[PDB]
Order: structure tokens, then C-alpha cells, then sequence
């Protein structure tokens, strides 16, 4: 707690997409952005345009779950508010666990896919996912699905309980 | 908030802003017109001046309009002439309107806005080219 | 001609390009696709292809898209990789798709096409602001 500052944890397959990331970072008074992600620390390629388009005045930074909990771990970012990026709500529970505290998770969009179900106008989910997601519930944690702060918020339970029972 | 008139020839205005509204949500005080063969500028500022009696238009409107020249262009020119706080800026595209309505909310004034729509709707055109590997 | 494929978040491609032909005429050797909620790049990608199986790219192929890193964008980014005479160009306006078109019939080099689009994409963006009396 006495170290880095979770300004927020949006969920998203895309990363930066449209002005979604401009906007969310004013909104959320945010000069850093860290993506968490094996598979894109493993694409140099996207790195680099990523890290080209990053917003002025904001820096983005990409490493993997297992270097993301040590730069945690470091008070040279305490006080500092960052947003942290991911792919898959698996991806927020190994943080979790690592004992890196978050208080809600906030899901941006997640591309569909055969085998999953609907949630949202973008969101899908498999059985994989909202597993993870019911973990955090019974931690304590507020679960939010929303695309842009300006649309109303809904809970993550509630979509997946009136398809999940 | 300033308001916000979008028109094109024919009838892609409406269409801008569908798309702007799937990135930002949808959107208050802004009008569109269309603009259909046997028309003439005339027939355009009597729709301008419908929309804009349903806008806010006490802090200022925007004109963003297709091409310099044209009759939605030119129509909107004759508005805004000896008005403050009036402005028409062509060659509207999606950069400009996202990032024109997001700053619209923060209560820029009227000279800062249409500066930032001008920037934002030059710099986001950009082709991707090679990409250093 | 080098072909010319659309995409927008939403319905605006198809209106962008009706807009261009009432004022060119209609145009040949040019697709659009539409991206709708729920659609991811790999959807996107199919479209585009599918359009593409549609249109002479022997020349080449130049995707105008609406915004930098939108889906749109990505899964045309994603195409055009490794080809040759293959750009993406994000920011489309109509005076960039006239003055592309219009040049196209002219048969210009993809390199001169592409800076065409471009640099006419930003110069199209132009405020009226006060005039001299």
C-alpha cells in the first residue's frame, strides 16, 4: 500500500484503441501505462509501435507478469499512479495472488470468440474468465464492465448471473 | 457546451457522428444536416437554422463541414459571418471529432477549441509506412 | 487502377464513398467494409479480404481508414505487413478520398498516390476565421 498507486486496471485485448487510452488517461490522471502481457512482451515488433503512438506527455512500458510484481515491488514508483493493462482477468488474479492489492477491476472490451459467451455490446467470456472474475468477487473486489467512463456502469456478476444462473 | 453542426454533400453526416458516438458514447447538443442533388444554399441554411434552434449554441457553434467550397461550406459561411463565437472548419474526419467532442466537456473556450480541432484533424492523418524493427 | 478499400467503425465508409461519387460519379475498383459491436480484427480481416478478392490490386492496394489504432486500422495494419504497393493511411476525409481518386485515373506511382492522399488529407482541414475586406 505504501508503494506504487493503482490510479486503475482496465481490462482489454487491444490495449490502446481509438481514443479510449487519450481519453481514460486524462480522465484518470494518468502519466504512466504499463502493459502486462507474455505474448506482446514477446512481439518486438508491436512494441516499438506501441511505444511510438504512446500519448504525449504519457509513457508506455511493456513486461510480463513475472517482471510486472517486482517493478511493484519497488517503492521508486510509490505515490506514483499508474494504469495497468491486460489482456485477461487470469492475468489480474496471478497479481492478486503475488500480493498486489486492487480493489476493483475494470473490464474495457474483449474481443469475441466461438465458444464464448456475450456479456456486453464487446465483452465475452469463457468459463475461463469468469472463474477469474468470481475469485476477485469473493475477495472483496468490485468488478465494473463499462467501454467509456461516460456509459452507465454495470456489474460484472450481474451480466454473468443472468447468463451463469 | 459549444455546440457542434456537422454537414456533408449527401448524407454522411448523420453517419460521422453514428461512428463518433460507438467511441465516445452518445453525444448532447450537437445537429447534422444532409445535403441531396437540386438543393441550394439556400435550402441548406434553413436547415442549419432548424438544428441550430435546437442547440445551445449561447457559448459558440462549430460548422464542421466536408470540403472547403462546397455548398454545405459555403451555406454555413453565410452564418457565421459577422457572428462571435461562429466558426466553419472543412475537411472534418474521425480524429478531429473524437478528440473535439472529448474536449468539448472540459469547458475549453471558444478560440482553444477551434484551434484543437484544426491540430487534431491534420495530425491524424498518417500513413503507417515501414515500421523500424 | 490501384485499388481503394474503406473501413470505419460503424457505417460511415459506405456514406463517405456515396459522398465522393456525387461529386466524381461513381467510382470502380473501390470496396468499403463496416465494423460493427461485438466484431473483432479477425472478423475485420475476413471483410477486408473478401473485398479484396473483389478488386484489380495488381497495382496495388491503399486502405483509408478512419482513426490511428482503431480496429479498422489494426486489422488492415495486419495486411498490408510484408506487401508491396500496400499502405494504410488513417484520417480519411473527403478531400483526401477526391483528390486520391481523382489522381488515380492518371495512373500515378503507389508512392506518389499514397503522398497525394496524405498531404491533401491535411491540407483539406482548414478553418474560415475572418477574411480580409
Amino acid at each position: 500500500n505504501d508503494y506504487m498507486v493503482i490510479g486503475l486496471a482496465r481490462i482489454d485485448d487491444r490495449l490502446i484503441h481509438g481514443q479510449v487510452a487519450t481519453r481514460w488517461t486524462k480522465e484518470t490522471n494518468v502519466s504512466r501505462i504499463i502493459v502486462v502481457s507474455d505474448e506482446v512482451a514477446a512481439d518486438t515488433v508491436r512494441k516499438t509501435l506501441l511505444t511510438q503512438v504512446a500519448p504525449p506527455g504519457v509513457t508506455a512500458h511493456v513486461v510480463d507478469v513475472a517482471k510486472m510484481i517486482r517493478v511493484y515491488n519497488n517503492p521508486k514508483y510509490a505515490g506514483e499512479r499508474v494504469m495497468l493493462l491486460f489482456t485477461n482477468p487470469t492475468d489480474v488474479e496471478r497479481l492478486v495472488e503475488g500480493g498486489v492489492k486492487i480493489t476493483s477491476v475494470n473490464v474495457g472490451g474483449m474481443a469475441f470468440r466461438q465458444g464464448k459467451t456475450q456479456v456486453n455490446n464487446a465483452v465475452s467470456v469463457d468459463e475461463k474468465d469468469i472463474e477469474a472474475f468470481k475469485k476477485l468477487n469473493a475477495r472483496g473486489i468490485e468488478l465494473e464492465v463499462r467501454k467509456v467512463s461516460t456509459d452507465p456502469k454495470l456489474k460484472m456478476m450481474d451480466l454473468i448471473s443472468k447468463i451463469d444462473k | 457546451t459549444i455546440a457542434i453542426v456537422i454537414g456533408t454533400e449527401g448524407w454522411a453526416a448523420e453517419q460521422l457522428l453514428k461512428t463518433a458516438e460507438m467511441l465516445l458514447g452518445e453525444q448532447e447538443n450537437v445537429g447534422w444536416i444532409d445535403f441531396v442533388p437540386g438543393e441550394n444554399a439556400e435550402t441548406l441554411i434553413e436547415k442549419y437554422n432548424a438544428q441550430l434552434a435546437k442547440l445551445d449554441t449561447t457559448k459558440g457553434v462549430l460548422f464542421l463541414v466536408d470540403t472547403w467550397g462546397g455548398s454545405p461550406f459555403n451555406a454555413a459561411s453565410r452564418i457565421v459571418v459577422d457572428k462571435e463565437h461562429y466558426e466553419v472548419i472543412a475537411g472534418v474526419n474521425i480524429p478531429m471529432l473524437v478528440e473535439t467532442l472529448m474536449a468539448r466537456d472540459d469547458d475549453p473556450s471558444f478560440d482553444e477549441l477551434v484551434a484543437l480541432a484544426v491540430e487534431t484533424g491534420r495530425e491524424g492523418v498518417k500513413a503507417l509506412k515501414a515500421k523500424p524493427v
